[PDB]
Order: structure tokens, then C-alpha cells, then sequence
RNA sequence: UUGAACAGAGAGCAUUUCCGGCAGCAGAGAUUUCAGCUGUU
């Protein structure tokens, strides 16, 4: 006979010492542990209820702002605290975003300027410090172009020349600017596509595939030899500058707005385009747009893409910032206010949270690329809380009632009836070609990724 | 990576030229498989044993011994959780213990209720209601409990406070609690169900049962669905969603005594006034196997957590090990013929002397049953009742106010809607019944469009043409039949059109057979004078 | 929760260890009760050089009873398998988690120098060179430790 | 149970484990505390009574005006009433309407008249005297502490003779005349 | 005989299942293969629960973000 | 932008080196352990 019940150890659980926290025992079982999916289910309805209590994604502003609306805006990449605003009226500005101020406000031009660039100059002659300033270079709108230096105090290692290091001139009015950032060769749209480098004032070089005025710019960030440039006739033209030629064209249905790569893959780009949408494309196949972004309802003004390479921003000429991730086609953020109209220029910050955005107003709002990641620094148990449940609900996506609530968003009121009288004309769209389809032989599939193609000019097998 | 464990571990369920999803579904499989074998490996830390009580001996067996020698010989924590009252005054009683283990209720048959932590002996509550008060329990903690009476049912306090007074539980009966809804069960002699929100303090639903006043009650835990055995000899299982019940079995003559549910979920035990004892399989719904012949009616029985039954049938009370097995030789007997293995003893035996057992219940994390009789209250020791490795997020029997509190927040939480409740807890994950099994797409969906609109020429609803099959079965009469006769329709003017038509081609085919012109006689009349019609 | 995932990262070498023949289930279990209440006492707050000696010193008694243990039931000084310099890593590791929580305390600093310079077989120059400069930066003006 | 903080307030606005929507204010408790009476089901048959009189006087409104079957009931239910000691005002039919309440009967209880008359001292004292039996109602005393009590038995409580308390009132106005024993 | 199911429908159940196989996947069969495992602590061990709990894109918070550069060397 | 060496960090990559299994020798710590020597697997 061996009799033996339960003994329970008070040393073993309810710890001695009145300091020494109580200790917890477990044991994963599926008979001790029964509600499973309900609990995961609940949990995550929770999660997104407590997103909607914290959907704030507007932070605040820049200084006093210009005096005009910004029409430009660019983003120092090599730090993180800096960019600069060029305005309509003729002021140029350059930002300091630590403390939200201007560092320093020049007159630039008469007329309006059209576009900024942030960089290093490497002069044959000397290499200026690149911990002590920084070097704009702007392209006006009366026939200028010039670099620009400003004192910045990121370090103090120390403790003159506020402003004009050199002016280009030129017959046209410049429409874009950006610079090729090795050994500082820098390209200008204006008439034709001008390519300088600094220290000759002149034209290095000229290229255009028409006679065409072009409108925007930019070089790839990575394979960094390679120029992508818009064309008012509805054109997008690539260039291989190691080899001066122009490379490719195709010519589109509407004018494209504005155009970035991603820093992630650098061999693809979206374009910002006209009718009222975005467009991906691969640097080989232009016959196909990659994909099409489709939730707006005016004109697009101007796109960028993430240093995270998953996510695009983009700013409509309607009163709105939309955000879209590379993959679904349809837009995750909405963000607008009513003080602010026609947003022109929309820009990441080099670390994937923080959007700067320019509107016609005058202001510069910025934003968080998440409504939820509180910016400050957390504790280990809240960071596998608010991963867990992240991770929870991208699994639980596809419940009615999730999707629900997570897609429920708010939009102006116009935007609103506008989007519905959209989709009454694309439902009577779709009436008419199926009638079509029923009655005529054979008229094929079209795709939406190729409804809006009107050709290359080189082609393939 | 293939261990012991996985046989009770593993999550039970139900190939592309798509290689990301190819991809996606060898990732699943490799850290599902991973996290299971894990688990597996977390066996180990459990603290403790089971309890166990082995004959070693065949010319002794197990029953025979008492609560005297084993008070004597297992330790003094047990043997001063050998709980024995004395309560002559108030009339016979009935016992519920908290989920946690630490706080006994009981309620007399006359007025008494006590709250009682019964382990340091603390004293919470005591109220000598007069009315009759009928069943108790404690809802969600230490701190909320609900008695019936004779008419309406009260909420108290931790105190004695009182706080509700719940109209429309009119002369309730037994009452239960799902602690992941907050939800007080109560089956009344009214043959109505009501499900009351503690939360909101809302009710939830009722429920019509048509059979009488409700017998006697019971939840299934790992379903949370409400088992009520009535008057008629059947047991229902319910759920407070839809008002028809979800399932009724007949599992008794005369009237239903006592239900009782493993926690595992998967076996159930009732017990009926025929002299009679059924062991139930659940899923499936197969009765398992059943003893006919018990010298009394059953009171009550209950379950343990490790796989005991729990017998009660006036001044007796027994227990069985290992019962609920599926296999011919578990059948659960008073006696081995001749030292019969395959038959099961009894594990554990005895009487009182002279009382009657007014129902009993499992203490959840030690290992004793509490019985609830006449006159007293006593806890009897029992080796192998509770798992002695309990877990600590659900139910921690040692708790501290500060972990009460927060406990409690958590759980308001993390509640669950009343209306998940089903017959099977991974349906609410799962996709829609009617629904399609494989995706289709815009090009599918566009295609059957087409071909909905195609089937006025291509006649694809109604059923073709067959002369073979016999006319009364024929699915053409048997539609027409289906369908009235007052009101005629173009679907049925083709339908009549191709019944004419299988005349025709059974007639040819009778003439055929019982050999009239035969052998491909063509009519080429009918083929001339086709030429305008 | 660290308690959980510091017994979890346990597991393997015990897994291997009754795997083979030498160690029995109940032995297993008790060790890892043991184990439970040492690394539960090191991670709440209010532990102390007293209670990391006391776990060191069961971890080097626990090897020097799977040494006599191997040697007697199998004849086989030294098997080919996880255990031994899990073990000694775990023991490591203890050693570093002790300096992390408390750098005050030279005798214990001592005690993982000592036994860091008694495995030199399988030491590292360059963790020795490590720990060197981790006392330096941390006490500068200990002559007796230059 | 925590005074649970910001956020976990805005997801559990509707839950209140102490007062639900059904007990409506805990009206039954507040009268029941006011004239410390002795069980719910006292409220509860109260309330039945004054829910009965106001569907009588809600159909007696849906009869046309002027009928003589209405004026002479409804003027015969008020009689009732008044002699009842329910409602006070005997004009507004109205006050038969919106006046009556369990609050009113359960005044015209039998402790809440020893207030009223000045017997004893407070509601609850007077339980504990017409518990212990010492105030009768005209020439028999009461020990059922729940007496409804009319007007015209108003005019006749009072306290039994040979009592303590008489003993004590005659004796502090120097009148205790013992021939009677008072 | 002396076993009757309900077939009716639970319209509230049928407001929490799904809508059909959504289209990341391509069958339901594959759908419950992937919501076969709970993900919570309170199911897996630890270690599993942050292996199956680590995202995808992952970043150190405060720190300048840099374009890939081509490793050919 | 390259060519050499100089001084290395140890925070990367491959062992394709040999060792972490033994009989005999002595040195060393307070009985027991760290490295070499010869042959061996």
C-alpha cells in the first residue's frame, strides 16, 4: 500500500523574502486553456478599437511658415534634422526640424523659384566641411541657378559667407533641378536637359528626345548613374548618363506629374500622374505599369517613395494626403485638414516615420507614417504587447467586423459625394462594356495595368 | 523530433504551381510543428505529481480502506483540509466551490448562506435568509454571489450587501456561470432558460423549453454550452443564440437525475431515476456504455479533472478511475467476479450514516470532494482528483488583492460576446459553410454571370431527358408535382414540352423492346415535311 | 517571463542528457525544480551576489555529479554530445548576468576570473582579454588588479 | 474595482457592476430606507396595488367625459381613497393619477403615524416599541409591525395603560394616579 | 431515432465566420492551415511565441536610414 | 584612385592544419587539476 495525495510547497509558490516579486508557474494545455479562438478573436477587436483611440497623426508645423505656399521641398540625406522649403513668392528657407525653426531665409529670386536640392559639393578645388555647412542648390524661374551655403551648428569642434557661393545662368526658365551626388554633377530641366558640373559654368553636356519642354527630374538613388525625366507631352524618358545617350521613351495617355525611385530596389519607379492615379513601372519592361494606385479624385501633385521601400506617399491636388503600401493597390492612410489646401510637395524623412508635406497655404505640416507608434521609447513587456497584438491582427485581417472597423476612416464631405459619383460612373462603365462583350466577337482583355499605355519607342520581341 | 506528447497537443483540422504560396504554406508547416514539438518540451517543468492510492496487494484492494487510516497517514495540511462541520440547526445543504479553490458557499435548504475562505478561516459573509433558498454560487470571484430563493434571484455582495434583486429569474432552481462571458445561467421551475449579462446587467436571452420544469443543469465547459435534463427522459444541450435547441437526446426513462461534463470536453456522465447510468461520448453523440441495474436512484454525479467519477445515491458515495475509456472493459461495476480484471472495482467507497447526500463537487486544486448532506459538511480526501499543476494566468488558487484586481480588469477585457457560443470552438474562426470551397475571381465570376444568362437556351436548370429511369421516380413528374397547379409558367411549358418529348423517346424504345418496327426505321415523312417547321 | 525563456534555452541539453542513458526522469525533474527557484530568485528584484554564488556553485556540483555519473554507467570520460559544454556555457553565462547585475563585488569578480583561467583549454585569449578590459573601464584605480 | 484609467475607460463606457438599467435607481431601497420597513416583497405589493388603481384610472380617462357612470365612479373611488389615507386632496382627479404612491401608503403604515403623532421619537424607535408590544390599537394591542392604519383608527391608537411608558410619561408630569395602575 | 440535430442556420455565428477564401490564399483548406495555430503565450512556449511574433520590416529607431549599396567589391 | 610594408583590432569568412579518446616523463595550485614530451587511435 503506497498513499500518497498532493503535497503543496508554501516555499515552493509564496516566496519568503517581502521584497522578491511572486512567482508564476504555467502549464500549456489545451484542456486547461479553452476559449482559444474567441480569445484571439476578441483580442484583436480590441487591438483595433485601441488604434481608432489613438489615430492622431498630425504633430504640428514649421516656424511661422513662408509667406507665399511652398511649391518645393527637399530632404538633406545625410542627416536627419534638416530640409528646405523654397516658397512663390522668391524666399528660399532652410529648416532645422529639432526644434521646428528656420535656420535662415534668403531672397532668392524676383520671380518664383522651382526647385531645391541639398548636397556636397565636390569642387576640384577644395572640399568644403561637411560638418559645418551645408550647400543648396536652387533653380529659379528667371533664368538662374545657383549654390548656396549655410552655417550649421549639428557639432561645435569650432568657435562668415552666409549666402551665394556662385550663381549659373542660362536663356530658359529651369523647371527642375537634382544632382547626380558623385563628384557633384547636377542636372537642370528647363528647354532641353542641361548637365553641369560646378566649377564650368557652362553646360558639361545636352540631351532632349524632342523638342519638348520638360517639367521633372531625378536621378535613381542606387545604380546611381541613371536619370529619369518627365515630358510634358506626356513622356517618360530614361537616361544613362555614363554613356551620355538618351535610353528610352514612352509616351502616356496624361502628363505625369512627378516621378521617385525606391531606394530599396532602384531599378523600379512610380510616376505621379495626371488622371487621377499613381503608376509603378519596372526599368525593363515599361509596356506593363507594375502596378496602379486608384484612390483619389482630382489631380495627383506629387508622390515619394520609403526608405523602408514598402511604403509610397502621395499628395493630390484634391485637399488630402493619401499613403499606400507597395502591395494592395488601394490606399491604408487618408490624412487632410482644413486648413490646408492643394498640397504640392510630400516627402519622407531619412528614417521611415516623420512626412514632411508642403500645401498652397504657406505652412509645413508633418505627419506620422503610423497613427499608433508613439515616437518615445518603450519597455520590453509593451513592445511584445503591441507587437503581439500587430502581428495578431494582420493574421485576423479578413473578419467582417475587423475589416470593418479598421477601413472605416474619415474624409471631407465633398471628397465623400465625389468618390460616390466616381463609382456610380466606373459601375455604368462596367454595364456598357459587358453589353459589349456580350454582343461583338471578340475585343480582348484589356488590363488595368496596361488601360493607359499609348507606347514605347524602343521595342521588344 | 517525435515525442510522447504530440498525440495531445497537436491542434486538429480538415498543392499550387503558386511558388510564394508554396513558399508561405512550407514556412506555416515548419514553425507550427516547431511551436508543437516546443510545447512538448515545456512538459517538463511542471512542478509536481498526481496523486495515487495502489493496492500492492491483491488480497487487499483499494475501497476497503477509510478516511481514518488515510487521515492518518498522508500529511497534516491535508489532514487539516479535511474540512468537517457541524450545522444541525438549518436544514440540509449545498455546496459550491469558487473556481479558484479558495472560498467555499454554502447555502442551507432553510435560510443560511456563508462565504467563507475555509482555509485560514476567514469569515466573509453570513446571512440567515428565512425564504428557502435553493442553490448558490459565486459568480466571478471572492467578491459576487448569486442564491436563489423560492422566487426571485439575489446578487450579494463580498459582505452580505445586498445588490440585486433579479426580477425575471422567477423561481429559479440551479444556477451556474460561464466565467468567460460573465454570464449567470439560471434554469427555473418554469421550463425557461435565462441567460443574464453580470456585466452590463442586461439580460442576454431566454430560452423556451417545452418539456416542464427544468431537472437539473450542468454546463459543458470547454464548449460553454448549457446541458439541461428535463422530466420526459431526455437531455438538450442549448446555446443562447438561437431559440430552437441545438441538440436533444434520449438517455433515460422516467426523468433525468443528475448531468455532469469532463473539462476535457469529450465525455459526459448522467445518471437517471430508472435505477440507471449512462457514460455519453459527446462529439459524435454516441452513448458510450451504460450500467442498468444500481441498487438506488442516483443522486448525483460529477467529474473530476483527472478522469474520476464521482457516484451519489442517497447514504452512499463511491468512486471510479478511469472510467471514461472507450474500451468494452471500463464498464463501471460494483464487483469483479472472481477476481475479474477487465471489470472495474470501485476506487474509493463510503457511506454516511445517516444523511443524504445533497450533491457533491470536485474542489478544483487540491484533491477532495466536498459533500453537501443534511445536517454537515465534509471533505473527503481523495488521491487522484486534481491535476496539482495548475497554471497561473487563468486561475491562481494562491492570490494576492493586487493580482485580484487586476485579474478581474483583464478578464472585463478580454470578455467574449455572448453570441460565439457553438457547438464547436473553432468555427468561429473558420470560413462561411455556404460559400464556395476554392477561390474564384472576377474572370469566374463574370463566367458564371455568362452562363446564368446562357442557361435560357442551354436549359440548365431543369433536368435533362432520360428515357431509362421508371415514370413514377422521373424527375421531370416529380418536379411538375412539386409545383402547383393553378399557376402555369414558361419554365413549366418547357418543362411539359421535354416530358412529351421522354414519352416519345420511351415509347420508340418500348416498341423496340417488344418488337414492334425496330432496327432503324426512319420516317421520312416527318423528314420531308420537316422542311417548315 | 525571462524565468520562462531562460528555462526554455535549458530544455535541449536535459533533453539530450536523459536522451541518454545517465540521467532518469525524476532526477530530471527535481534538477529543473531546482533550476526554477534559482533563476526566479535571479530575476526578480532584490537578488545578490549571495544568491548567484549559491546557483554557481549547485551548477559545478550538478557536473561533477554527471562526470561520476557517465563514468560509471557507460565507461565514457567524454561523449560526443551537447550536454558537457552547455553546461559550462550556461555556467558563462550565469558569470556575466552576475558582473551585468552587480560589478561591485571583486570576490565574485574574482571567482570568474579564476575559473575563466582554469578551463584554458577552451577559453578564449580574446575573452580573457574581454574581461580584462571590462574590470579596467570599471575600476581604473585598483592597482592590484593592473 | 480599479478606477481604471483613460483609454480602458473609453472601451468599457457601458459596464457597471452596482447599479443596472433594471433596478431603476434602487427606488425600492431608498423608500424601504426612509421608512425602515421590513421586506422587499412589502415594496413589491405595494407597488402592485398603486400599478392596479392606475389602470383603473387610465380607463376611466379613456370612457368618454360626460357620462354619469364615469363622474359617479370615479367620484366613488375617490371617497375610497380618501378615507383610505392614500392621497390627501380629494379634488384632483389628476392627484389620483400622478399622486399615488407606494411612499404614500407605506406613510400611512402604523410607525410613521406614531411619528406623526408625536408618540414616539424616530420611525425606527417606534419599530422597536410595536415590537415589544406596548401601543395598541383601540382595545387590542398590535405586534404585527406592518399595520395599516385609516383615519378613523388613527383617531384611536394610543398607548396600552399599566405600561412603562405611560408610567414614565405620567410620572414626569407628576400624574401617575395609581388606582388605575397607569 | 433518439438523436436530432438542429440544422438551422445561426445568423450571428454567420455574422462572425468569414466571407468566402479571401484572396491571398487560393482554398479554405488552406485557410484553416493557416488559422490552425492560436499565436498567444498562453498556447506555445515562449520562444516560439517571439519566433512567431518578430515583424517583418524591423528598424533601429533613431538612427539615419541609408540606400543598399551594391556589395560587388 | 593605386602599390608596398609598418602597427593591429578583434567586432567578419574558409579550414583544406592539428587537438579536444590513452601507456610512460616531470613543472606548477591547494589529495586534485593546467601545458609539453614519446609512441597509440
Amino acid at each position: 500500500m503506497k498513499i500518497k495525495t498532493i503535497k503543496r510547497s508554501a516555499d515552493d509558490y509564496v516566496p519568503v523574502k517581502s521584497t522578491q516579486e511572486s512567482q508564476m508557474p504555467r502549464n500549456l494545455n489545451p484542456e486547461l486553456h479553452p476559449f482559444e479562438r474567441a480569445r484571439e478573436y476578441t483580442k484583436a477587436l480590441n487591438a483595433t478599437k485601441l488604434e481608432r483611440m489613438f489615430a492622431k497623426p498630425f504633430v504640428g508645423q514649421l516656424g511661422y511658415g513662408h509667406r507665399d505656399g511652398v511649391y518645393a521641398i527637399a530632404k538633406n540625406y545625410g542627416s536627419l534634422n534638416k530640409l528646405a522649403t523654397g516658397s512663390a513668392d522668391g524666399v528660399i528657407k532652410y529648416w532645422n526640424m529639432s526644434t521646428r525653426e528656420e535656420f535662415v531665409s534668403f531672397k532668392a529670386h524676383y520671380g518664383l523659384v522651382t526647385g531645391l536640392c541639398v548636397t556636397q559639393p565636390r569642387f576640384h578645388d577644395k572640399k568644403p566641411d561637411l560638418k559645418s555647412q551645408n550647400f543648396m542648390l536652387s533653380c529659379s524661374d528667371d533664368k538662374t541657378v545657383k549654390l548656396w551655403s549655410i552655417n550649421v551648428d549639428d557639432y561645435s569642434n569650432k568657435n562668415n559667407e552666409e549666402g551665394l557661393i556662385r550663381t549659373f545662368d542660362g536663356e530658359s526658365a529651369f523647371q527642375g533641378i537634382d544632382s547626380h551626388r558623385e563628384n557633384s554633377t547636377f542636372a537642370t530641366g528647363g528647354a532641353k536637359i542641361h548637365l553641369w558640373d560646378v566649377n564650368r559654368l557652362k553646360p558639361v553636356s545636352d540631351l532632349s528626345w524632342g523638342a519638348d519642354n520638360i517639367t521633372s527630374l531625378k536621378f535613381n538613388q542606387n545604380e546611381t548613374d541613371i536619370l529619369a525625366s518627365t515630358g510634358s507631352d506626356n513622356s517618360i524618358v530614361l537616361y544613362d548618363l555614363r554613356t551620355n545617350s538618351p535610353t528610352q521613351k514612352i509616351v502616356q495617355t496624361m502628363r505625369t506629374n512627378a516621378i521617385c525611385w525606391n531606394p530599396m530596389e532602384a531599378f523600379n519607379f512610380v510616376t505621379a500622374n495626371e488622371d487621377h492615379n499613381a503608376y509603378y513601372y519596372d526599368m525593363r519592361n515599361l509596356s506593363r505599369s507594375l502596378n496602379v494606385f486608384k484612390d483619389h479624385v482630382s489631380a495627383v501633385m506629387d508622390v515619394d517613395f520609403s526608405p523602408t521601400g514598402d511604403e509610397i506617399v502621395t499628395g493630390s491636388y484634391d485637399k488630402s494626403i493619401r499613403i499606400y503600401k507597395t502591395n494592395h493597390g488601394h490606399s491604408r492612410e487618408i490624412y487632410h485638414t482644413k486648413r490646408m489646401q492643394h498640397v504640392f510637395q510630400v516627402k519622407y524623412s531619412m528614417d521611415s516615420k516623420y512626412i514632411i508635406s508642403g500645401s498652397d497655404d504657406g505652412n509645413v505640416r508633418l505627419w506620422r507614417s503610423k497613427a499608433w507608434e508613439r515616437s518615445n521609447v518603450k519597455t520590453t513587456r509593451e513592445k511584445n504587447k503591441l507587437e503581439y497584438d500587430e502581428k495578431l491582427k494582420e493574421r485576423f485581417r479578413h473578419m467582417p467586423e475587423i475589416k470593418r472597423i479598421s477601413r472605416h476612416r474619415h474624409v471631407p464631405q465633398v471628397i465623400k459625394k465625389a468618390q460616390e459619383i466616381k463609382n456610380i460612373e466606373l459601375s455604368s462603365i462596367k454595364r456598357r462594356e459587358a453589353n459589349e462583350r456580350r454582343t461583338r466577337k471578340d475585343m480582348p482583355y484589356i488590363s488595368e495595368r496596361k488601360k493607359q499605355i499609348v507606347g514605347t519607342v524602343h521595342k521588344y520581341e | 523530433k517525435e515525442r510522447e506528447n504530440q498525440n495531445k497537443f497537436e491542434r486538429s483540422t480538415y498543392q499550387t504551381k503558386d511558388k510564394k504560396l508554396r513558399a508561405g504554406l512550407k514556412k506555416i508547416d515548419e514553425q507550427y510543428k516547431k511551436a508543437v514539438s516546443s510545447a512538448a518540451a515545456t512538459d517538463y517543468l511542471l512542478p509536481e505529481s498526481n496523486g495515487y492510492l495502489e493496492p500492492e496487494n491483491e488480497l487487499e484492494k483499494t475501497f476497503k480502506v477509510q478516511q481514518s487510516e488515510i487521515k492518518s497517514s498522508v500529511d497534516v495540511s491535508t489532514a487539516n483540509k479535511a474540512l468537517d462541520l457541524s450545522l444541525k440547526e438549518f436544514g440540509p445543504y449545498h455546496i459550491k466551490y469558487a473556481k479558484n479553490g479558495t472560498h467555499l458557499l454554502i447555502t442551507g435548504r432553510k435560510g443560511h448562506v456563508a462565504s467563507m475562505d475555509w482555509r485560514k478561516g476567514q469569515l466573509r459573509a453570513e446571512l440567515f435568509l428565512n425564504e428557502t433558498c435553493h442553490s448558490a454560487t459565486y459568480l466571478q470571484n471572492e467578491q459576487y454571489f448569486a442564491v436563489a430563493q423560492k422566487k426571485y434571484t439575489f446578487i450579494y455582495d463580498h459582505e452580505g450587501t445586498e445588490l440585486h434583486r433579479l426580477k425575471q429569474h422567477i423561481e429559479a432552481r440551479h444556477l451556474d456561470f460561464l466565467p468567460y462571458h460573465y454570464l449567470l445561467v439560471t434554469a427555473g421551475e418554469t421550463g425557461w432558460l435565462k441567460y443574464h449579462d453580470v456585466s452590463t446587467g442586461q439580460l442576454v436571452s431566454e430560452l423556451r423549453t417545452k418539456a416542464g420544469p427544468t431537472m437539473a443543469m450542468a454546463q459543458n465547459p470547454w464548449n460553454a454550452v448549457m446541458h439541461l435534463g428535463h422530466s420526459n427522459g431526455t437531455v438538450s444541450l442549448w446555446s443562447p443564440s438561437m431559440p430552437e435547441p441545438l441538440v436533444k437526446l434520449l438517455s433515460a426513462r422516467g426523468p433525468v437525475n443528475s448531468i455532469a461534463i469532463d473539462r476535457s470536453g469529450y465525455y459526459m456522465a448522467t445518471t437517471g431515476a430508472d435505477r440507471s447510468m449512462k457514460i455519453w461520448d459527446i462529439r459524435n453523440f454516441k452513448q458510450l456504455h451504460s450500467v442498468e441495474s444500481l441498487p438506488t436512484p442516483g443522486t448525483n454525479v460529477s467529474i473530476s479533472d483527472t478522469g474520476l467519477l464521482a457516484l451519489s445515491r442517497g447514504p452512499h458515495v463511491t468512486l471510479w478511475k478511469d472510467a471514461l475509456k472507450l474500451s468494452g472493459d471500463s464498464k463501471p461495476c460494483f464487483g469483479s467476479m472472481g477476481g475479474n480484471p477487465h471489470r472495474n472495482t470501485p476506487y474509493m467507497s463510503h457511506l454516511f450514516a445517516g444523511n443524504k447526500v445533497e450533491n457533491l463537487g470536485f474542489v478544483p486544486f487540491e484533491d477532495l470532494l466536498g459533500v453537501g448532506h443534511q445536517t454537515g459538511i465534509t471533505n473527503l480526501i481523495v488521491p487522484g482528483a486534481g491535476e496539482a499543476n495548475y497554471d497561473a494566468l487563468e486561475l491562481n488558487p494562491f492570490e494576492t488583492k493586487k493580482q485580484r484586481q487586476e485579474q478581474e480588469v483583464r478578464t472585463l477585457l478580454n470578455k467574449l460576446p455572448a453570441d460565439t457560443i457553438t457547438l464547436d470552438p473553432n468555427s468561429i474562426g473558420s470560413v462561411d459553410k455556404r460559400s464556395s470551397t476554392i477561390r474564384l475571381n472576377a474572370k469566374d465570376l463574370a463566367q458564371t454571370t455568362m452562363d446564368a444568362n446562357n442557361k435560357a437556351k442551354t436549359n440548365s436548370d431543369i433536368p435533362d431527358v432520360k428515357p431509362d429511369v421508371k415514370g413514377k421516380n422521373s424527375g421531370l413528374r416529380s418536379f411538375l408535382r412539386k409545383k402547383t397547379q393553378n399557376v402555369i409558367d414558361e419554365r413549366k411549358l418547357r418543362v411539359q414540352k421535354q416530358l412529351d418529348k421522354e414519352k416519345n423517346i420511351r415509347k420508340r424504345n418500348h416498341q423496340i423492346k417488344q418488337g414492334l418496327i425496330s432496327e432503324d426505321h426512319k420516317d421520312v415523312i416527318e423528314e420531308a415535311l420537316s422542311r417548315f417547321g | 517571463s525571462k524565468t520562462r525563456y531562460y528555462l526554455e534555452q535549458c530544455i535541449p541539453e536535459m533533453d539530450d542528457l536523459v536522451e541518454k542513458g545517465l540521467f532518469t526522469k525524476n532526477e530530471v525533474s527535481l534538477i529543473m525544480k531546482k533550476r526554477t527557484d534559482f533563476e526566479h530568485r535571479l530575476n526578480s528584484r532584490g537578488s545578490s551576489i549571495n544568491d548567484y554564488i549559491k546557483y554557481i556553485n549547485y551548477e559545478s556540483n550538478v557536473n561533477k555529479l554527471r562526470a561520476k555519473r557517465c563514468k560509471r554507467i557507460l565507461q565514457v570520460k567524454k561523449t560526443n554530445s551537447l550536454s558537457d559544454w552547455s553546461i559550462q556555457q550556461r555556467i558563462g553565462f550565469i558569470y556575466q548576468r552576475g558582473t551585468n547585475k552587480f560589478p561591485q563585488d571583486l570576490k565574485f569578480w574574482a571567482m570568474y576570473l579564476n575559473y575563466m583561467k582554469a578551463r584554458g583549454n577552451q577559453t578564449s585569449y580574446k575573452k580573457i582579454h574581454n574581461i580584462y578590459n571590462q574590470l579596467l573601464k570599471l575600476h581604473p584605480t585598483n592597482v592590484d588588479i593592473w | 474595482v480599479r478606477k481604471l484609467k483613460h483609454h480602458e475607460q473609453k472601451l468599457l463606457k457601458k459596464v457597471d457592476f452596482l447599479e443596472w438599467k433594471q433596478d431603476q435607481g434602487h427606488r425600492d431601497t431608498q423608500v424601504m430606507r426612509t421608512y425602515h420597513i421590513q421586506n422587499r416583497e412589502d415594496y413589491h405589493k405595494y407597488n402592485r396595488i398603486c400599478g392596479d388603481i392606475r389602470r383603473l384610472a387610465n380607463k376611466l380617462s379613456l370612457l368618454p367625459p360626460t357620462d354619469p357612470f364615469r363622474r359617479k365612479h370615479e367620484q366613488l373611488l375617490l371617497d375610497k381613497l380618501y378615507a383610505m389615507g392614500v392621497l390627501t386632496t380629494k379634488s384632483k382627479i389628476s392627484d389620483l393619477e400622478n399622486k399615488v404612491t407606494v411612499s404614500a401608503i407605506c406613510r400611512r403604515r402604523l410607525p410613521v403615524i406614531m411619528h406623526r403623532l408625536k408618540m414616539a421619537e424616530t420611525i425606527q424607535d417606534a419599530v422597536k416599541f410595536i415590537e415589544q408590544g406596548h401601543v395598541r390599537v383601540g382595545p387590542n394591542l398590535i405586534n404585527d409591525p406592518a399595520y395599516l392604519v385609516t383615519r378613523n383608527m388613527e383617531d384611536y391608537v394610543t398607548w396600552v395603560d399599566n405600561s412603562k411608558i405611560k408610567k414614565t410619561l405620567l410620572r414626569y408630569r407628576n400624574q401617575i394616579d395609581d388606582f388605575d395602575f397607569s | 431515432q433518439n438523436v436530432i440535430i438542429n440544422e438551422k442556420v445561426n445568423k450571428k455565428n454567420l455574422k462572425y465566420q468569414s466571407s468566402a477564401v479571401p484572396f491571398p490564399f487560393e482554398n479554405r483548406e488552406q485557410y484553416e492551415r493557416s488559422l490552425r495555430m492560436p499565436i498567444g503565450q498562453e498556447w506555445t512556449s515562449r520562444a516560439s511565441h517571439q519566433e512567431l511574433i518578430k515583424p517583418r520590416i524591423m528598424t533601429k529607431p533613431g538612427q539615419v536610414i541609408d540606400p543598399l549599396k551594391a556589395p560587388f567589391k
